[PDB]
């Protein structure tokens, strides 16, 4: 029912304990150094084995 | 601490003072060989 001015579609794979650290104001190895989201994120995480 | 040989029951868990020492706790929340790390109250960065 909603619109957006834009959309991004970030992809990449990891191990499952760490997805964890796929959300707002996560803490780890991921979280850190590799991807992290802001406080504010407004929108969805999707992963799969 | 960390490294102990052999560590305590549950139900007569050690108890550790630790007092007038220098404490880098980069050591710690820094290496790789803990699964969880939860710290309440304080965030491990500004332990430092």
């Amino acid at each position: 029912d909603l619109c957006f001015t834009n959309v991004y579609a970030d992809s990449f794979v990891i191990r499952g304990d760490e997805v964890r650290q796929i959300a707002p104001g996560q803490t780890g190895k991921i979280a850190d150094y590799n991807y992290k989201l802001p406080d504010d994120f407004t929108g969805c995480v999707i992963a799969w084995n | 601490v960390f490294n102990a040989t052999r560590f305590a029951s549950v139900y007569a868990w050690n108890r550790k003072r630790i007092s007038n020492c220098v404490a880098d706790y980069s050591v710690l929340y820094n290496s790789a060989s803990f699964s969880t790390f939860k710290c309440y109250g304080v965030s491990p960065t500004k332990l430092n």
